């Protein structure tokens, strides 16, 4: 039920957690390549969390309504800056999707970590439960947290370029604001990068 | 290991028939079917 | 370093990798991975520039759809000099300590 | 066998719990590197053409147990009906170079002419989609050219794939879809 | 005679250097106090060189101008940012001054790395060799190289405020083009913050 | 890494100067005896044609590593598609030779004629220049005579070479060399 | 050893392939190469 997660000097509680979902692996391959010469380092002051706002359920959305952010996106802290600053990076992910409702709305939520996408068919959503997923229902719970390596074509990738992960949410069952229940929710999302490394420096102006 | 079906090494060598790997330093989804939960979850009467 | 022996000298060499457009000026190309040398009695110094690359090999020639010089540059400047007017600088190339050049192919050269 | 739902761990109950008892499932037509051994056909081009393993068509078998992994890793054989002298440059060679002898020529042989070619590219892995539809240049095996190629064929060897993908069969208007089988 | 210095990723070569002269310490102090609450960090890739700009000596100049810029100076770089994102940090210095001119111009130079001022009157140049020094003399060397720990009132600082440090460059001796010698010379450094740590994290905007 | 530059005394520095590791470098596809032994195709004759290694083109990738080494010693094959009845003589036999069957003979058998002839010379080992441009008589292989040679091949087997010389690439009128390079 | 990538031995005898070399009484470019020097050549910091 309780679970405490912690990421740098931040932390997160839920109380209605139902597990995490390890996705693709448990531990990151390799990580000193053949490619960087040895020339790359780890920096420790960005695995910390930040926020970002995706949408609003609402009763009039159908069943397919997705919404996805493609991520890393842009940040205001540190790790903002560290692509800013050096030219290739790699680090994994560790998101937590929050739809704070009320014990008596009826409904339905599926948030799943894609690989590289830009768009997704209407056929295809029926089959979404490949990908590192988790169901946000509000009989139960309110919160995802899937957890999942980095990945990519190359080791290191340039996040100029290349978007490797994709955060895609779903509606599978629309919302129902029976008797009680809270007219409508904002998911909100709680994402963290994790184990980030980086190597080659960029001259300043 | 595919559509090879004879009980002869083939005539070239190795490196020569195909790509010789390199090494650094179904897995995972079938550790995933073997994790799978099949036993009741409740009191069996 | 090929002058006179009244004549002096220091240099800077930085390698700047792809996505920036190259430095200009040494005060904004001390960031890179830079070092510099002074001329003595030793003549040569030899600084031997990385490889960083995304993809593990990279492209011996440059398609005309690629503008961008994919692998960067490497700039050289000069930061100081004493009484060194119009001497010279001969540079040379060498191949590296790990080298690996692959997939062979003889494509219109002669 | 009420399970938390929400959770993503899969939960395969069997036919033991009313009584059943599970036969022996053996799976050895299904394996990923034995369904993709099978020469898929291509539309062939003009005179050069590039080998790229995406320009199969995607509802073959091939074409379609492929494009439901998003990375992998295979090497190739081809078998042409080339009326000529077909070459083959490596990957990232100039366009121009297969011109020349000296690169891998095949000699004109009634009918075919089967080679077995390596996996030659900078990425230690290939990938089906691409977040940059058209990928990048550097996914490819290489270009053949002849006079005129007639036919063309792909079989992957030593395939392995990760990180799947979803696949589609075809939507029937009716509730089941119908149609021939043979019979004598 | 030959030394080579390198400073991260980042190195530094001299033909003529007459050693390092270590200042005020070897070592640095505890740098885990009990203010800070065990909440610092030792950032590693801000500890590469940088340079700037002093001035021209000329003949022109007589004994007594210094021409002194006080640092931590603006930086463009990694270390530039992390005064602009964390409250305080601490971190030692290891500059090297180096001013080409010729076997044969006369005069002599003066470095010094002073604590903590704003201005100094003209009785007390005579006495600046009591700080952390090295004479730059054109008959013999070119580069003056001297190191300090970080030292404060306070354990961390804010750089904000309190500029601790301040590169002090002075004419001894005046230049003397006689016969062969360079017209004139341009003083250069080539300072590099070293063992830098941090602490304290700000909000963004 | 300051060294006596006047000396041409190697001076290999590595990236281990400034915090590098240097990977492992495995060099296969470049040595000497690997990258000679590719059937580059020479411009053919008429009837009569000596067998000599120099009338390769200077541009191939055959032609173009082998003039850059003052000595060389390698044995030979060709592969030629001569209509008729193709002989070859050995190294110094009189030019009427090449007209009896007593000498090495392949009879026509469509397509090629693929043939491994040994190396003979009087001298310990062929060159490339020569300071006496033609070079001497006694440097060839051979000759082979048929009613009409149509095409020809060389492959030096056990190549070795000695003392090298400069090879040189294409100068461009830009700043770099752009061109072509294949893409799906 | 060049373009050679077959397991059998070759069907004819080794003085029938190629000519037998004869011996009286990379070599050394390789030697060239090891001999490079690569350490610092000053006082390291």
């Amino acid at each position: 039920r309780i679970l405490t997660t912690r990421n740098g000097h931040t932390t997160s509680t839920t109380q209605s957690s139902v597990g995490i979902t390890h996705g693709y692996a448990t531990a990151e391959d390799f990580v000193n390549g053949p490619n960087t010469s040895g020339l790359e380092t780890r920096v420790i002051q960005a695995e910390r969390f930040f926020k970002t706002h995706l949408f609003d359920w609402v009763t009039s959305d159908p069943f397919g309504r997705y919404y996805l952010l493609e991520l890393p996106t842009d940040h205001k802290g540190v790790y903002g800056s560290l692509t800013d600053s050096y030219a290739y990076m790699r680090n994994g992910w560790d998101v937590e999707v929050t739809a704070v409702g009320n014990q008596f709305n009826g409904g339905c939520l599926l948030v799943a970590m894609v690989p590289e996408l830009c768009s997704i068919e209407q056929r295809e959503l029926f089959q979404l439960t490949l990908f590192p997923h988790q169901f946000i229902n509000p009989r139960t719970n309110m919160t995802a947290h899937i957890k999942v390596p980095f990945v990519g074509v190359n080791r290191y990738d340039q996040y100029k370029v290349h978007k490797p992960w994709t955060l895609v949410v779903m509606v599978v069952a629309p919302l129902t604001v029976n008797t009680e229940g809270a007219p409508q929710i904002k998911v909100y999302a709680n994402i963290a990068p994790t184990n980030v490394h980086v190597a080659g420096e960029f001259p300043s102006k | 290991s595919g559509n090879t079906g004879s009980i002869i090494n083939n005539y070239y060598m190795q490196q020569y028939q195909n790509s010789m790997d390199t090494q650094l330093g179904n897995d995972w989804f079938s550790k995933l079917a073997s994790s799978a939960f099949s036993g009741l979850f409740g009191a069996l009467l | 370093f090929t002058g006179p022996t009244d004549a002096k000298a220091r240099y800077m060499i930085a390698y700047a990798p792809p996505g920036m457009e190259p430095p200009k000026t040494p005060e904004a190309a001390a960031h890179c991975i830079h070092a510099e040398w002074d001329t003595g009695l030793n003549s040569k110094f030899t600084f031997s520039i990385p490889y960083l690359s995304a993809a593990d090999y990279a492209y011996t020639a440059s398609d005309a759809a690629e503008t961008t010089n994919v692998q960067g540059w490497v700039c050289l400047f000069q930061i100081t000099h004493g009484k060194a007017e119009g001497d010279a600088l001969v540079v040379l190339a060498s191949a590296g300590k790990d080298f690996e050049l692959r997939l062979p192919v003889d494509a219109r050269q002669q | 066998t009420t399970s938390t739902g929400e959770s993503a761990d899969p939960v395969t109950t069997t036919v033991e719990n009313y009584g059943g008892e599970t036969q022996v499932q053996r799976r050895h037509h299904t394996d990923v590197s034995f369904i993709l051994d099978r020469f898929v056909k291509v539309t062939p081009k003009d005179s050069i053409n590039v080998l790229d393993l995406m320009q199969t068509p995607s509802h073959t078998l091939v074409g379609a147990l492929l494009r439901t992994a998003t990375y992998y890793f295979a090497d190739l054989e081809v078998a042409v009906k080339h009326k000529g002298d077909l070459t083959w440059v490596p990957n990232g060679a100039p366009v121009a170079a297969l011109d020349n002898t000296t690169n891998p020529t095949a000699y004109h042989k009634a009918p075919l002419t089967r080679l077995a070619l390596p996996y030659t590219a900078p990425h230690r892995v290939l990938a089906t989609v691409y977040n940059g539809r058209p990928l990048p240049t550097s996914f490819n095996y290489g270009a053949i050219k002849a006079t005129r190629v007639i036919e063309l064929l792909y079989r992957m060897k030593r395939a392995e794939t990760y990180c799947p993908r979803p696949l589609l069969a075809v939507h029937p208007s009716a509730a089941r879809h119908k149609q021939k089988i043979v019979a004598p």
